[PDB]
RNA sequence: AGAGAAAUCAAG
RNA sequence: UUGCU
RNA sequence: GCCUGUUUUUGCU
RNA sequence: GCAAAAACA
């Protein structure tokens, strides 16, 4: 549907009810950018353990 | 009529096809449209009050009236504000998936709408030339006007176009400077008048009505604004059960059949039209309904403003009067404006602005078929109405499943009153209710046990076009095939239509009797071998979809000796005037440009007998598009996204393709030497 | 999406749309609300006292207009059309044979079409005898084709102009149902020697194709040997021949003979169409025509504007119509494809046969059942073949008499037809308060003879169903 | 040669720059708008001019040429005298095409074959279907969307633009476009259009290619269980008065995909949270070279398991509730079909439960079976009305009993027990059907009898059969009734892989596992279950071992996990595979000891593929089925797989694994090629408008084969420089791990 | 003349 | 120049 | 002269 | 996307 191909389905589903995208400027683009940031956060924390 | 009413074998419904005088001439309009335009202007003012009082109803702006003001024994122009609010609330509370789809369209589909979609239209009034021009021409001139007045570049999105339209109205003065050379100027008031101006004209070749009607068209300055509202209305209507306008063909019939459930003790069916439609609807009611829809969805203020622009503009509509009411002294027929001498439209003289007349009430035009459908549907949603309703624009069908007859009568009266609460009046003479359901009509589709086929709705298309014999044959066969598949014509009717079309097609191409073509073929021993050449037909009832040449080759009626001649890609008959580009699958050079001809020699073109400078500009656009397509094959499958200007992009692509030509170095340098 | 992405990253976040100050003032001129309306009324749906729905116990009775009987207002004669048998050959040879062996004598002259224009026709014959379908103007052409008639009428009106300017107030004369419509129905159906429908048979590959072509052949042989087919062929030939000569500007006289050919090859002269000086700028404007054609029987009350002539050819007597008319390009093109009218009676026939086949799960192809119809106010049986025959007759009669009145009448008669069909199945019909479905039909009944004929047919059948 | 094409392009570019100084200073993306300006191609009405146009003295307009003689025998052909040289200037008679049909230059036969290929397909397809016998039955139409023409391949719409780009312009594509394309369709289209593109222009060739691989469904009225699954011959095989009984097999891979999906669903339900397990596996399984998500998007079938897997991937489904031979569809209802958890305990302590479903409120359900179709309206459990359309004298036992089972209207078998305690749901339902087959009096006592003879249903359930009394509230269908949905349904995949449809007042069950009945079928060709956690699906020991070895060798982390779980008797997702690959032996402890020496001596073993192969071999032997009686012996150098003559070797010198210094081949396929084509893929790593300092490969293919660490591709004036992937994990795995950690931290 | 039907054509 | 049953 | 909306059938870019 | 044709409101 509206999900970009690079955005994971789980990330897209989780981002639906995080911010009220309808009132924001470029709500779809803002949601895509937030998904980008969350995916970057996921890639930073990837199978790394300390204790 | 007695010959059309069988009583033993077939029912009268199957004879509804006999109540069609088609294949005879269609009525046309002859003279001045001013009388019809003025009637359309004056009708909304005559229906606002129970008693006709045009003068008192001319100074009102918003057509909101009290419940006791609404006329129940005749047309009622106007709406009840509280009723509209409550009904829109009820319609939003129900059909939540439709509102979710609306939200998705606003978030996703709306920002990517392109103003080039406005080019899909037809003859459009031009605020520059004061004339009807083709939609691409008007779109280009409006875009250039905006470009040179705002001193900026409009984005491809329709939102950018609407923002440019909003911005250009802020300027005190504007200039076009077409330079076909000629310079024209506009003020804020002049541009305001031109944007809210509807050019009117006669509608010709329309069947099914005694009196000629007038059509209208606005400029490109408001078509873009209406486009967003129409798209949103379509998005809502595609997801509501009670809509009938966005679905067509067999899908509409399936939707109708899904609601033909009659199980209760009393099962009635009411099929009808709405009288005086498109002139009893106040655009303020549409504003209120859209505002409620976008406010319960949480949309911001700019969405509301954008959705409200078109209806506010049409509240100030200046319908273009014709060329003057006709007056007679003796046998003379002179033509005078509205205000010169008294007539039946004197009360509207105060509304005359130049050659146009203002109309606050009504909508005068069919630019909101989808929005008017939504306005009709919101009134349906209430606890009293429990039947199934289908509404396209002004044709509606309703199914009542009630325990008792009086309950059905109360439901029908409630339906009529709710439609009147918004500004939609049932046509009493055109509304028929059958208390045992099963027989009905919708969009000229009649049903008794199943939707019967309607012959004579397919005969106007059973005429060869003027492209070429092969295209004409394919179009005729496929039209008959779709008619058969739809069920309009059966086996015998399909075959008879095929034979009639074949005979007309052969006559149209000089393939019957003794003609110049037949004499030339006979004197040179040229056997026909093709349908357009007078040979026996190869298409059968079951071979509607099959191409003539391939079928004749398969059956052996067309030998390879003539096949290698008629299908020559180098025949002079259909040779294109310009070299064309060709792909090469798994080749060192995937791009080969050479002269080409249409394969079939019978796919020729017919010579024609022998916004002016804009046509030359569009020819330049054609040249640029052709070179882009030749140099950028990938945009042939996907949208254009190359960065930079056209010149630099094609220069880089040309350098790249020459670099990959596998030629030696010197060839490459002397080729890139001559690139400008 | 690069611009939008960069904008969201930077954070300027332009609202994508904004209405200025003066534009808002312009918008709020013709409305009582702002750009975003916020009415101060509580949302509520009031209760309105409505009317009561009334049952339509009896079907409406369409009113019949009163006045002089309608004349035959059509391009060609119809059932009175006849032809002259000529030796086989080309059109020029046939016209040369007719002209050199013909005597013309005026027997009935009408004020609408002066007899003196007969010379025009003969001149055209002369012109078309040596293979010149276009001839120079003669004096009588001015009378025949109304050359410079508009200017003369304008000058006469200006000379006779007196009084004060008033509105148009046009009037359409109402005329009653003529007796000749029933005769046209009774005629136009008699058997003919030839088939008059010679359509090339489609290919047959499958059994579905076989049954389809069998049904088509049955329909052709049950409606072929009929005067309707001959008149349809005449109309189509005349329309095509006159249409093909109208895609240009000419100040001269063009002859468009109406000639068909039998299987034996002998020519059949239905008449000739003379196209006067035409300079068409649109597809709806009229062009002058002079229609000479062979009658079978002359009626004063049916052809008041026709000047009937007696034509003597090889010890044979014929009648000639020779009417002055103005006709349009669009109508001529429409009548060029008049053969499409055969589909609807074929639709009825095929529906009956295929319904019987589906009921019995087997195709018969020779069924001629007994349709029950209201013939003279009473329900009697009638064979399917002749039912299809005069369905074709009436379809052709309506096709050549299609005008706004006919379009409106047929469009508004469908509701009454559906109501009647509902009531014959013991279904009650209910109507709104001010419901008068008959008015929308009565407004279209003015002077069209076939509209009046259909109205009489509707009135004849019962209106109350028990 | 190619030089003339370059000259033509350069001259055209120069002319465009000179003749149009404007219209090219605009942005390239503006082509999306000004391509739509195609006026001057408009004519008033060609149908009203054809008769006159053909009969003009010189009707045909054509470019000047010398092949057509100026004057042929007697007649003059071309009007080449007036203004010869003005492009499409020459005027010729209508007979010139007739003159060219004979006495003309010919063309090679392969050109003629290529031109007519698309139409010849239709011609032979028509003259290949067996024409049955016409049956006349007064058909009641069912309006549904059907595919217009058959396709050589089934490709989801989103992959259509990328597939065509892979066929015509590989040189202007990126690796993402390559991965999103259907490579089987790409190869088929390339083979088909290799001759076609020589006689068709670029846009024409694209048109035929898309028409070959696009669906283009259109709404038509068809006949129930007689749809020709294509509108190509709909006008011939059905005409509302007849059908032609035609025979045609499925000729598709949809059933194999259903078998794969059913195996995945059945094996997924045996673990914790089956939904996440199935979603994770479907994102790692591939068929041929296409990922499972895209092949699911390709095949939009009517089957249950296919619908479950499509819903699991966020797609829709067309499955409808079906009880044996009768299909049901809820037209409208007040509340969803409520489940009842009725318990039929066999003992105070031992209980057996058979949940069922019913209606709560008023509902209306359309049903159809064979030629019988109609609807029934009910309230709660009492049937209110039944409308049926069926052929005369047809037996209506099974449709009515299916209706009763669907609504639980009849209760010798609902809310109570038949008799002896039921063994389970299967036996209970079978007993219900077999009892009510010979006892239909429950229907009669449910809706009584009527003294009116006009009712068509006979007491012994025959349509329109004369009798003494008739069944009440069952009448002939008045008007056509068909299920239609306006709003696009969105499906919810709940636990136990239950596919629900979102109803207004709750959730409407659509597909429910544990009662879907289907025998095991062949897997789709090219299925690659080497992803994770599911290898026992393969019946062949060969492929079953090959997938496991591909998983272990190509992934160091997977090899480490496999060795760790296989040495200390931990839970291994592929225990059954290892048990079924190695016969009963006594080499377990010896192999475990060998694992001990080779993990202690070289703890860094899990980077050399040879070491990974040796460790995997030893681990697979270690956890085999150890014989109870015989004493442990030394591990053999090579052994034999169960039920096959396939030899598995330690040193991989022969048999299933062969590891030469140049390359490693597993199961006849080169899993590793040393030097070029590393095991891990590539990442895009940069988009530029200017040539990067790398190697510009011609296409995405001819890339990924040289094994370069830096290569660029071109796409619409932009450059994409793929370099290498160095991260051992994957973005999907990273996202899954992050979300799992977040949810666990929320729960804990 | 005439065609025609709510007003036009009947050329410059 | 002119030929549809 | 020839509006808007929906659907359908062709052909061309 | 464009051009033509048709039907419906
Ligand atoms: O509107 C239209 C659209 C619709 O369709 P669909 O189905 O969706 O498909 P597609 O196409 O893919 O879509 P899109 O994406 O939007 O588009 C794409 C691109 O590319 C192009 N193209 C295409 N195609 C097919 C083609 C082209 N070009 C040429 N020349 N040819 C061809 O073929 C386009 O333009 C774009 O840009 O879509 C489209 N389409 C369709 N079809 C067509 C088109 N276009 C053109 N043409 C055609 N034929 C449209 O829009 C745009």
């Amino acid at each position: 549907t509206d999900r970009p191909d690079h955005i994971d389905s789980r990330v897209w589903e989780l981002s639906e009810t995080q911010e009220d995208w309808i009132t924001q400027v470029h709500g779809h683009v803002r949601r895509v950018v937030e998904c980008w940031k969350y995916t970057i956060c996921c890639l930073i924390s990837n199978m790394h353990t300390h204790r | 009529m007695n010959l059309f009413t069988p009583l033993s074998e077939i029912n009268p419904t199957t004879t509804q096809e006999l109540l069609y005088a088609y294949t005879g001439p269609a009525p046309v309009a002859y003279g001045t449209r001013t009388r019809a335009v003025l009637e359309n202007i004056i009708r909304p003012y005559q229906y606002f009050y129970k008693e006709p009082n045009v003068q008192r109803a001319l100074d009102i702006k918003t057509g909101c009236k009290e419940p006791e003001d609404i006329n129940v024994e005749g047309p009622s122009s106007g709406f009840h504000t509280a009723s509209v609010l409550k009904l829109a609330d009820n319609f939003f509370r129900k059909y939540r998936p439709a509102m979710e789809k609306l939200k998705y369209w606003i978030l996703v589909k709306l920002p990517k709408l392109k103003y080039a979609e406005l080019s899909k239209g037809r003859q459009t009034y031009s605020f520059i030339h004061k004339r009807n021009l083709p939609a691409p021409i008007a779109l280009e001139e409006t875009v250039e006007f905006l470009e040179q007045n705002l001193r900026r570049k409009i984005g491809p999105t329709l939102l950018s176009y609407c923002q440019a339209i909003a911005d250009v109205m802020e300027l005190d003065e504007t200039t076009y400077e077409g330079a076909r050379t000629y310079t024209i100027k506009f003020s804020r008031e002049e541009l305001w008048d031109q944007m809210r101006t509807l050019n009117t004209m006669w509608k010709h070749l329309e069947r099914g009505r005694l009196n000629r009607r007038t059509i209208a068209t606005p400029s490109m300055l408001i078509r873009g604004f209406v486009k967003i509202v129409e798209d949103a209305a379509k998005e809502i209507l595609e997801n509501v059960p009670t809509s009938g306008v966005p679905v067509g063909g067999e899908e509409k019939l399936a939707k109708l059949a899904s609601k033909q459930t009659f199980h209760t003790a009393v099962t009635g069916e009411l099929s009808g039209d709405q009288e005086k439609f498109n002139e009893c609807l106040d655009p303020d009611a549409m504003r209120l309904m859209w505002t409620v829809f976008l406010r319960k969805l949480g949309c911001p203020d700019w969405i509301m403003e954008l959705f409200n622009i078109p209806f506010m503009v049409f509240k100030s509509k200046l319908a273009d009067m014709g060329e003057g009411l006709v007056y007679t002294k003796g046998k003379l027929t002179d033509r005078k404006p509205l205000g010169e001498m008294p007539s039946e439209f004197d009360d509207l003289v105060r509304n005359v602005v130049g050659n146009s007349i203002s109309c606050r009430l009504g909508m005068f035009m069919g630019m909101y078929n989808l929005t008017s459908t939504l306005l009709a549907l919101i009134s349906i949603e209430r606890e009293e109405l429990t039947g199934s309703h289908v509404e396209s624009s002004d044709d509606f069908i309703h199914f009542f499943n009630c325990k008792t007859h009086e309950e059905m009568f109360k439901q029908a009266e409630t339906l009529r009153l709710t439609l009147k609460l918004v500004g939609i009046n049932m046509s009493p003479s055109k509304c028929i209710l059958i208390s045992p359901a099963g027989i009905g009509e919708f969009n000229s589709k009649f049903h008794h046990r199943d939707f019967v086929g309607n012959v004579a709705t397919e005969l106007p298309a059973l005429v060869p076009n003027g492209t070429n014999p092969m295209t004409d044959l394919a179009m005729g066969l496929n039209v008959i095939k779709h008619s058969v598949n739809t069920g309009q014509m059966n086996l015998c009717t399909g075959a008879l239509a095929m034979r009639i079309f074949n005979h007309a097609y052969k006559y149209a191409y000089m393939a019957l009797g003794v003609t110049r073509r037949t004499r030339f073929m006979e004197e040179n021993a040229i056997t026909p071998l093709l349908t357009n050449q007078g040979a026996s037909p190869v298409h059968s009832f079951s071979t509607m979809h099959l191409d003539e040449v391939a079928l004749r080759r398969h059956l052996g009626l067309l030998d390879e000796e003539t096949l290698r001649r008629i299908l020559n890609p180098n025949n002079p008959v259909t040779q294109k005037g310009d070299p064309s580009m060709f792909f090469r699958i798994e080749n060192k050079m995937p791009q080969i440009m050479e002269d080409y001809s249409v394969p079939s020699c019978f796919k020729y073109t017919l010579s024609r007998n022998r916004h002016k400078a804009l046509l030359n500009k569009e020819e330049r656009y054609q040249r640029v598009t052709s070179i882009i397509n030749k140099l950028f094959p990938e945009v042939l499958i996907q949208e254009a996204s190359a960065p930079g200007t056209v010149r630099e992009s094609l220069k880089r692509r040309l350098e790249l393709v020459v670099e990959r030509s596998d030629l030696d170095e010197e060839r490459k340098k002397r080729i890139l030497s001559r690139i400008f | 999406l690069t611009q939008e992405v960069v904008e969201t990253i930077s954070g300027e976040a332009k609202l994508q749309f904004s209405v200025g100050t003066t534009f808002r003032t312009l918008l709020k001129r013709d409305t009582d609300w702002d750009v975003i309306p916020t009415p101060r009324v509580e949302p509520n749906v009031p209760r309105i006292e409505g009317r009561r729905w009334t049952q339509m116990k009896k079907l409406p009775l369409l009113k019949e207009k009163e006045g002089p009987p309608s004349p035959w207002r059509a391009l060609l004669l119809g059932a009175d059309s006849e032809y002259i048998v000529c030796p086989p050959g080309t059109d020029q040879e046939a016209i040369s044979w007719i002209h050199s062996q013909s005597e013309i004598e005026c027997i009935r002259e009408s004020k609408s079409t002066p007899a003196s224009v007969i010379t025009c026709l003969t001149s055209s014959l002369q012109s078309f005898a040596e293979g010149n379908p276009v001839r120079s103007r003669i004096h009588e052409d001015i009378i025949a084709f109304g050359i410079n008639k508009k200017q003369e009428k304008k000058q006469s009106a200006s000379s006779s102009a007196s009084g004060e300017w008033k509105r148009a107030e046009y009037q359409v004369e109402e005329m009653s149902l003529p007796p000749w419509v029933e005769e046209e129905m009774v005629l136009l159906r008699s058997d003919q020697e030839d088939n008059w429908i010679e359509l090339e048979k489609n290919a047959i590959y499958t059994e579905v194709d076989g049954v389809a072509e069998g049904l088509v052949d049955k329909y052709i042989e049950i409606v072929g040997r009929t005067k309707v087919a001959s008149v349809i062929e005449k109309w189509q030939i005349a329309a095509t021949r006159t249409f093909s000569q109208l895609h240009t500007d000419r100040s001269r006289i063009t002859a468009c003979p109406i000639i068909t050919r039998d299987p034996s090859g002998n020519c059949q002269f239905w008449g000739m169409v003379l196209l006067g000086p035409h300079h068409v700028k649109r597809d709806t404007d009229n062009a002058p025509l002079l229609i000479a054609e062979i009658m079978g029987e002359d009626t004063e009350e049916k052809y008041p504007k026709h000047s009937v002539f007696s034509l003597k050819v090889e010890e044979k007597q014929f009648l000639l119509s020779l009417k002055i008319t103005s006709f349009s390009r669009n109508k001529l093109y429409t009548f060029s494809n008049i053969r499409r009218v055969l589909i609807q009676p074929a639709s009825i026939y095929s529906q009956v046969v295929l319904s019987r086949a589906a009921e019995n799960n087997s195709l018969n192809l020779e069924v001629n059942p007994e349709i029950q119809l209201y013939l003279e106010g009473a329900q009697r049986g009638m064979t399917l073949y002749q039912w299809v025959r005069m369905i074709l007759c009436l379809e052709f009669l309506m096709a050549i008499y299609n005008n706004p009145q006919m379009e409106g009448f047929l469009a508004n008669m469908r509701r009454l037809h559906m109501s009647r069909h509902a009531m014959m199945e013991r279904r009650q019909v209910f109507l709104p308060f001010g419901s008068r479905p008959e008015d929308k039909v009565n407004e279209c009944i003015i002077n069209n003879p076939i509209v009046a004929y259909l109205a009489k047919g509707w009135n004849s059948m019962p209106n109350v169903y028990y | 040669e190619s030089e003339c094409t370059l000259r033509a392009l350069v001259e055209e570019y120069n002319g465009a720059c000179k003749e149009a100084p404007k219209e090219m200073s605009k942005q390239f993306t503006d082509y999306n708008t000004f391509k739509r300006y195609t006026t001057s191609k408009k004519d008033h009405a060609p149908q009203m001019r054809l008769v006159y146009s053909v009969r003009k003295p010189w009707p045909i307009s054509m470019t000047p040429s010398k092949e057509i003689p100026l004057v042929f025998n007697g007649t003059k052909l071309k009007d080449t005298i007036l203004d010869l040289g003005e492009s499409k200037r020459t005027r010729a008679n209508i007979v010139v095409p007739d003159y060219w049909s004979k006495y003309g230059s010919q063309t090679s036969l392969e050109v003629v074959n290529a031109i007519l290929y698309a139409e010849d397909l239709k011609v032979q397809r028509f003259f290949s279907t067996e024409w049955g016998e016409i049956r006349y039955g007064r058909m009641l139409p069912f309006r549904k969307p059907v595919q217009a023409c058959p396709t050589i391949e089934e490709v989801n719409p989103a992959s259509i633009p990328h597939t065509l780009l892979q066929v015509f312009c590989p040189q202007y594509t990126t690796l993402d476009s390559k991965r999103k394309a259907h490579m089987g369709a790409v190869e088929k289209l390339k083979r088909v259009m290799e001759p076609i593109c020589k006689v068709q222009t670029q846009e024409s060739a694209v048109h035929i290619a898309r028409s070959l691989i696009d669906s283009n469904k259109k709404w038509l009225p068809t006949v129930v269980d007689h749809t020709p699954r294509t509108a190509e011959m709909a006008h011939f095989l059905c005409s509302k008065y007849h059908y032609v009984h035609t025979n045609t097999q499925d000729l598709s891979d949809t059933r194999s995909i259903d078998n794969l999906c059913g195996e995945l669903v059945k094996r997924s339900l045996k673990c914790r949270c089956p939904k996440e397990t199935l979603v994770a596996n479907l994102d790692k399984i591939t068929i041929q070279g296409r990922p499972m998500r895209e092949v699911l998007a390709d095949h939009d079938g009517e089957l249950p398991y296919l619908g479950i897997c499509r819903v699991a991937m966020g797609l829709s489904t067309h499955h409808t509730m079906k009880i044996r031979s009768t299909k049901f569809s809820i037209l409208n209802s007040d509340h969803p079909r409520i489940e009842v958890k009725k318990v039929f305990s066999l003992s105070p302590d031992v209980q057996v439960t058979i949940p069922y479903r019913r209606f709560k409120g008023k509902a209306k359900v359309y049903f159809q079976n064979d030629q019988i179709q109609g609807y029934f309206s009910c309230t709660d459990r009492q049937i209110d009305e039944i409308k049926i359309s069926a052929p005369k004298n047809a037996p209506l036992l099974e449709p009515l009993l299916d209706i009763c089972y669907y609504g639980s209207f009849i209760e010798p078998g609902f809310e109570q027990t038949f008799g002896f305690y039921p063994a389970g749901k299967r036996e209970f339902v079978d007993s219900f059907f077999m009892h009510h087959s010979k006892d239909h009096k429950a229907f009669l006592i449910h809706m009584g009898l009527d003294k009116d003879l006009s009712l068509p249903l006979s007491p012994e359930l025959n349509w329109k059969e004369p009798a003494l009394s008739k069944v009440c509230r069952v009448t002939e269908l008045d008007s056509t009734v068909q299920p239609y949905t306006s709003a696009t349904r969105e499906f919810v995949l709940g636990e136990t892989l239950n596919v629900y449809t979102q109803h207004e007042n709750g959730l409407e069950l659509l597909i429910c596992p544990t009662e879907i009945r289907s025998t095991r079928g062949p897997l789709p060709p090219g299925t690659n279950l080497s992803g994770s956690e599911f290898i026992d699906i393969y019946q062949d020991p060969f492929s079953r071992a090959k997938s496991l070895l591909k998983s272990t060798i190509l992934h160091a982390e997977r090899c480490k996990e496999f060795v760790g779980n296989m040495l200390e008797e931990y839970q291994d997702p592929a225990e059954t595979t290892v048990q079924s690959l190695v016969p009963i032996n006594t080499w377990g402890k010896s192999a475990k000891r060998k694992l001990q020496e080779e993990i202690t001596s070289d703890p860094d073993w899990h980077q050399c593929p040879r070491k990974r192969a040796k460790m995997s071999y030893l681990a697979i032997i270690a956890g085999s089925i150890q014989d109870r009686d015989k004493k442990q012996t030394n591990v053999p150098r090579a052994f034999m797989l169960r039920g096959s003559q396939i030899e598995y070797d330690m040193k991989a010198t022969r048999g299933l694994v062969v590891d030469t210094t140049n390359r490693i081949i597993v199961g006849g396929e080169t899993v590793l090629r040393e030097g070029k084509g590393g095991p891990e893929g590539y990442v895009q790593t940069g988009v530029f408008e200017e040539q990067p300092r790398c190697y510009l490969v011609d296409t995405p293919d001819h890339g990924l084969s040289m094994g370069l660490s830096r290569f660029c591709v071109h796409s619409q004036g932009r450059y994409f420089q793929y370099e290498k992937k160095i991260s051992i994990w994957e973005e999907t795995d990273n996202i899954k791990a992050t979300i799992d950690s977040q949810r666990d931290l929320k729960r804990r």
